[PDB]
């Protein structure tokens, strides 16, 4: 009957839909690779979809995916075993080398832009007339690391203009230079900003930005990766 | 076996138990101590279900059903073929689910990400435990729990609901449902909004989050924003499940009559209880 | 205790955001509403502007008329007594015509006529609102995913109040306007059709409904978990994959053996959600038209 036909048809449709969805989700990261970067023998039963192209605004070009995949950066790790499936040990300082949970991606070394082609993220001092509108204003507070030592002081908030949100704290260090700290990685308290991810001696090593009034997607990735990496890699200097 | 960008994240560390002993992968899957635990619990559970099937005398997936001890057993043990298998399978399930969550925690630690995912999953586990553990304990028997069978679990839902009349009248159930419906609504809108921006009219440049805010302000006069929507989806789905667990934990314990009659407290308020007219006068 | 990004610690505000222009008729946008600091702990603090336009006025007028038609009937049932109105609020019901009137518009006001009027207003309110989801996306140059998704919800709604009653040959088959009564209608529908648990399209609708909560919990949690790398800036992560999108994909690959992309998760999302009402509407539409009793149908599998 018609109900039998509807249900049978539905399941055929659903298999087709899942096939479509899975292949759509293979537009990044495939083909699969061996641990040495060569194509893996087993790519699985889903083939790559035909390429699609995104037109990017403001003259930034296009993105076509799937496309040739490459890390576009050195990866300072080495095998710890003679066969596949084991961890890869940092060959240097993993925080400095940007691997493991300190990883960054070689994103475009330009700032994200808003719908009007202006820098999406700006220091609040340069954003007319953005201001703190609620909660404890962190500007001026000392910044404490997981070693319970003061690493610096907050000198600004970097704000997302179109979305009206705090994105980073700008922190001045002992030498007068500043670093950006992801808002999601700080705790604003009454008398301080607390950073559990980093001990005070690691603040100097936070990746710096090239221009003092903008931050590129590449620089954001290196900053955020480094700070998050401290959770694992500063665990020795933390501290109940 | 690796995504193109995957190797740089496959470093040692993040384990909760065992140090480096189980710090490895099998194909895409991370293992860890809790991967081993999940495998053990799941394996035992599945073997015991297969044994329950043999004792039931069927291999049909639509027929296999593992029932909890009858009510006469109260909260005691029961012979294997008479509820004991359900009891052991339930310990296995619980072990497998909790192990799965803890393995998710180890994966978060290795990846340097927040713990939101296993935290969220723990709500599902707590709802499962409400039905198989907390509620039966409060009611005084394992037999109030649901059986493990594709259709028999549905018989349990129907029988349990109609024990209290139309279960629609459970007010915690009304809230739970509102969160489920609102969640699906928000999921549809989130999926649609992102895709409508990423895949604009033919030949046009990708839209921005400014356009997403704009679209929604144009439409309803408000946009929650890109952070807000992910906060929202999380809150709606966890609230739905929290009120689900709540709606069941109070049923058969603090409220055990017909849920429809609960609503009389409002109608019977002294100020209007006795005014004629309307539906209830 | 670490910060979890469920509520903001510090709110910032700048000039009211008037939005993107593109092809929008700006004459039809309101001014900005107030700013809610309360809302701003969780989402955006800004309210408005909203787009008006003549279609917008039509939907709102029609929607209010639907609401007021039901509300006037309720006051009447309450004998115009405010105390009885509040007492019995959830008990009042505006009911469709009796089966004897079939599909005619010939039923008296108090006996179905008013239901048809309310339903007429609802029909124009929803469809003109659907027009608006399409037109607002168009004016911005955006894809039509919202209108397509909304159409799936509309499908179940149309099946329940319009298509199924027409196919059954009477308005009596439609849903009443009432809090408790719509629930009684729902319970009755299942009882009368041999238990909807036996309707495979109902079981599917449930799989998608539960699956929507599973998936939004997964996606919402994932994005918050990688918000420390800017994960919620999903459009730019689609255009230019960052460590947020990579860590998110790998969490899931390591957990369950496969993963999504920043764009593709939104496709799993939209389909998981829309399939709720797509399968649902099919299950209801078949009920009583093709299948009188789902338990009986299921015994024959067909
Ligand atoms: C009966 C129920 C009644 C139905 C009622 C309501 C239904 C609502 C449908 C929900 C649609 C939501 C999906 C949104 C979407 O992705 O499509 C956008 C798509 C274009 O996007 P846009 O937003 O306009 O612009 C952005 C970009 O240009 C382009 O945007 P884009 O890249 O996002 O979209 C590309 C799109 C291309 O656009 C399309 O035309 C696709 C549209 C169709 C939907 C099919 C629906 C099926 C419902 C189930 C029925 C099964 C029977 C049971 O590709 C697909 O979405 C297609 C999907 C794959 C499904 C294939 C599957 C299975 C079949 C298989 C069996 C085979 C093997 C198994 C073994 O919209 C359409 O063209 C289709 C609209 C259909 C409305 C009908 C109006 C007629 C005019
Ligand atoms: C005739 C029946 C009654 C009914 C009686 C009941 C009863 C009885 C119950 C509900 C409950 C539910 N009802 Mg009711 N209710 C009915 C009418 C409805 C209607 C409707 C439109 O009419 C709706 C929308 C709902 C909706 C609701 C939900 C609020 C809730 C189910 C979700 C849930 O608990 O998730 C919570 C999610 C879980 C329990 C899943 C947990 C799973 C996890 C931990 C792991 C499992 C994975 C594992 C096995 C993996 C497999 C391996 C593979 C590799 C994948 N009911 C009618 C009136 N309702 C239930 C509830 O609230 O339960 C708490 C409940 O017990
Ligand atoms: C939640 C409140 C009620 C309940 C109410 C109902 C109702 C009502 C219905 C279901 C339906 C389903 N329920 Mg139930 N169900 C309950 C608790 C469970 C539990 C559990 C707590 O362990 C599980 C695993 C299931 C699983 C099932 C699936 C067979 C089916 C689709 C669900 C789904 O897609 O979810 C969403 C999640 C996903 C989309 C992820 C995929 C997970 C599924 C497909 C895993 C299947 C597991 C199953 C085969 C168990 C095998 C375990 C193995 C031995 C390892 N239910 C409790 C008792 N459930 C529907 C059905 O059609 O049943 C016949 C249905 O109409
Ligand atoms: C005793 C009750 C029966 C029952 C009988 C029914 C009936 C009858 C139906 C369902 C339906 C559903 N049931 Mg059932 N169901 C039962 C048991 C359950 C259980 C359970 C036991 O745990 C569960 C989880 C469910 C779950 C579900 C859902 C999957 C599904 C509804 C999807 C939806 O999003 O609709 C909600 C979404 C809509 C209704 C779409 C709304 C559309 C738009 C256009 C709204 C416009 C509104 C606007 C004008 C008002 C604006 C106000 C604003 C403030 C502005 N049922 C038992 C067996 N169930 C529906 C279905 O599809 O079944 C197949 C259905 O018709
Ligand atoms: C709290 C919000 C929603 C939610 C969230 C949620 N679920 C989660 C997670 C999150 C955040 C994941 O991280 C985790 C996941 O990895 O997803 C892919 C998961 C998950 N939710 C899942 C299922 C699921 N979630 C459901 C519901 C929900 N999950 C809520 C609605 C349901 C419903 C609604 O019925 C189901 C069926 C899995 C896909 C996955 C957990 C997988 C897992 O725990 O693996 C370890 C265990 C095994 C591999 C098998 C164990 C076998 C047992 C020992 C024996 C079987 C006993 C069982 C009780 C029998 C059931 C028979 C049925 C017919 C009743
Ligand atoms: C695909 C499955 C899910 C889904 C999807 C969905 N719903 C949709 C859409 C989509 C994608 C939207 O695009 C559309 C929307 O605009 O969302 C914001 C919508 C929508 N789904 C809605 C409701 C809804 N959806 C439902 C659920 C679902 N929708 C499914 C779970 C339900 C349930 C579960 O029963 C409800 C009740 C609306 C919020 C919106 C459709 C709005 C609409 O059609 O409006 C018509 C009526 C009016 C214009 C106003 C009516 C008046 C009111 C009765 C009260 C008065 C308030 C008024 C607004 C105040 C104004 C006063 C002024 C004078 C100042
Ligand atoms: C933005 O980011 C995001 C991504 O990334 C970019 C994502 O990927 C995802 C993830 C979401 C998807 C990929 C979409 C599709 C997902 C669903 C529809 C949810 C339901 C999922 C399933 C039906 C799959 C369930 C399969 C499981 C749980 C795996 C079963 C594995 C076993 C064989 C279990 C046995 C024991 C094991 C593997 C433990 C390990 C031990 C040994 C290997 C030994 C999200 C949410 C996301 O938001
Ligand atoms: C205090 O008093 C004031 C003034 C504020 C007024 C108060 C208002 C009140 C109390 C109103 C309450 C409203 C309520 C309780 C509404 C509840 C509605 C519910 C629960 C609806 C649920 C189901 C609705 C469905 C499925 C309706 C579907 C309808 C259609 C698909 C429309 C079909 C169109 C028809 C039949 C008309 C045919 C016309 C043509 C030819 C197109
Ligand atoms: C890309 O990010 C998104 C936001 O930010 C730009 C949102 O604003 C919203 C829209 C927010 C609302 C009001 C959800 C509607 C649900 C209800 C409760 C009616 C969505 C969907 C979204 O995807
Ligand atoms: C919920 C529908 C079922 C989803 C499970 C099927 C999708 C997994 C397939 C992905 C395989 C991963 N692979 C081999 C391509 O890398
Ligand atoms: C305790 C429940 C028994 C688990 C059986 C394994 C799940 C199989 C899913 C049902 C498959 C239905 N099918 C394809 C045979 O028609
Ligand atoms: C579903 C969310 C409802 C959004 C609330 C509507 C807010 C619109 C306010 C804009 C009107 C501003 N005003 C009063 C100056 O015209
Ligand atoms: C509906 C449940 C089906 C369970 C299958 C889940 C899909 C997992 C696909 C990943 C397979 C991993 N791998 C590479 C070993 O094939
Ligand atoms: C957006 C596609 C999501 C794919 C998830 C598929 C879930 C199907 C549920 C399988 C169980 C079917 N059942 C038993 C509910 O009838
Ligand atoms: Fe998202």
């Amino acid at each position: 009957d018609l109900a039998s036909l509807a249900i049978y048809s539905f399941w055929i449709f659903l298999a087709g839909l899942i096939y479509y969805l899975q292949t759509e989700n293979m537009r990044e990261g495939y083909p699969l690779e061996n641990e040495d970067g060569t194509p893996a023998a087993n790519q699985g039963p889903f083939p790559l979809p035909k390429p699609k192209t995104f037109i990017l605004p403001h003259g930034r070009g296009t993105l076509t995916v799937p496309g040739p995949e490459s890390e576009d950066r050195p990866i300072a790790l080495a095998r710890t075993a003679v066969s596949e499936g084991f961890p890869h040990a940092p060959t240097g300082d993993p925080m400095k080398d940007g691997v493991g949970p300190a990883s960054w991606v070689a994103r475009r070394d330009l700032p994200e832009l808003d719908g009007h082609g202006h820098n999406k993220i700006k220091p609040m001092k340069a954003a007319a007339g953005f201001h703190v509108s609620a909660g404890k204003n962190p500007i001026g507070l000392p910044v404490r690391g997981c070693d319970l030592e003061i690493a610096g002081k907050v000198v600004d908030i970097w704000v997302d203009i179109p979305e009206q949100m705090a994105r980073f704290l700008e922190v001045e260090l002992k030498d007068g230079s500043t670093r950006l700290l992801p808002m999601q990685m700080v705790k604003v308290q009454s008398n301080r900003v607390h950073v559990n991810a980093l001990s005070s001696d690691l603040f100097a090593g936070i990746p710096t930005i090239k221009s003092p009034t903008e931050v590129t997607l590449l620089e954001e990735d290196k900053i955020c990766g480094y700070v998050a990496g401290g959770l694992m890699y500063a665990a020795p200097k933390r501290k109940s | 076996a690796l995504l193109s960008f995957e190797r740089k994240y496959r470093v040692p560390g993040g384990t909760l138990v065992g140090g480096n002993l189980f710090d490895f992968w099998v194909g895409p899957f991370y293992v860890g101590f809790f991967g081993v635990a999940t495998f053990f619990f799941a394996a035992l559970g599945i073997i015991l279900i297969a044994w329950s099937a043999v004792l039931q005398g069927t291999w049909n997936p639509q027929l296999i059903s593992v029932y909890p001890p009858a009510l006469e057993y109260g909260l005691g043990g029961a012979p294997l073929a008479k509820g004991g298998l359900w009891q052991i399978i339930t310990i296995c399930a619980t072990g497998a689910f909790v192990s799965w969550a803890l393995r998710e925690v180890e994966i978060c630690r290795k990846l340097g990400i927040g713990y939101h995912i296993p935290f969220a999953f723990a709500f599902a586990i707590l709802a499962y435990l409400t039905l198989v553990l907390f509620r039966p304990v409060m009611m005084g028997a394992w037999g109030y729990a649901f059986p493990y069978g594709i259709w028999t679990h549905l018989d349990w839902v129907s029988n349990t609901g109609y024990t209290y009349g139309n279960f629609h009248y459970n007010p915690a159930h009304m809230i739970a449902i509102s969160f489920f419906f609102t969640n699906a609504l928000a999921l549809a809108l989130h999926g649609a909004l992102v895709l409508s921006a990423a895949n604009p009219e033919k030949g046009k440049e990708m839209r921005t989050p400014d356009h997403e805010d704009t679209f929604f302000r144009d439409l309803v006069g408000y946009s929650i924003g890109t952070l807000g929507i992910h906060r929202l989806g999380l809150l709606l789905s966890l609230s739905a499940v929290f009120f689900s667990a709540l709606c069941m934990i109070i049923t058969g314990t603090i409220w055990f009559d017909q849920w429809v009659d609960w609503w009389q407290w409002w109608v019977k308020l002294p100020w209007w209880a006795n005014i004629p007219g309307g539906i209830n006068g | 205790a670490e910060y979890q990004n469920i509520f903001s610690q510090v709110q910032v505000r700048g000039p009211a955001d008037l939005g993107m222009t593109e092809d929008v008729n700006l004459a039809n946008r309101s001014g900005v509403g107030p700013f809610s600091t309360l809302l701003g702990w969780f989402g955006n603090a800004q309210l408005g502007p909203i787009y008006l336009g003549s279609l917008g006025v039509l939907s709102l007028f029609s929607g209010l008329m639907w609401f007021f038609t039901i509300g006037i009937w309720f006051w009447y049932q309450a004998g115009w007594n405010p105390a009885v109105f509040l007492r019995d609020l959830f008990f009042f019901s505006l009911e469709p015509p009796a089966p004897e009137y079939g599909l005619s518009f010939a039923a008296p006001l108090k006996e179905g006529g008013l239901w048809l009027i309310a339903s007429f207003f609802m029909f124009v309110a929803v469809w003109s609102w659907w027009g608006r989801t399409y037109l607002r996306a168009q004016a911005l140059g955006m894809g039509k995913h919202t209108a397509w998704a909304f159409l799936s919800a509309i499908w179940l709604w149309m099946v329940l109040g319009f298509i199924r009653p027409i196919l059954m040959g009477s308005w009596s088959e439609a849903v009443p306007y009432g809090i408790f009564s719509h629930l009684d209608w729902t319970n009755n529908f299942s009882l009368v059709h041999g238990n909807l648990f036996y309707n495979p399209f109902h079981g599917l609708s449930i799989a998608f409904l539960y699956g929507s909560a599973l998936l939004f919990a997964m996606h919402g949690a994932t994005i918050l978990a990688v918000s420390r790398f800017g994960g919620e800036r999903e459009l730019e992560q689609i255009a230019d994959r960052g460590t947020a999108a990579e860590r998110a994909a790998l969490f899931w690959r390591w957990t369950m053996g496969f993963n999504a992309t920043m764009e593709g998760i939104h496709r799993w999302a939209i389909w998981m959600a829309v399939l709720v009402t797509l399968t649902g509407g099919i299950g209801i539409l078949l009920s009583g038209t093709v299948v009188d009793n789902w338990y009986v149908w299921g015994q024959n599998h067909g």
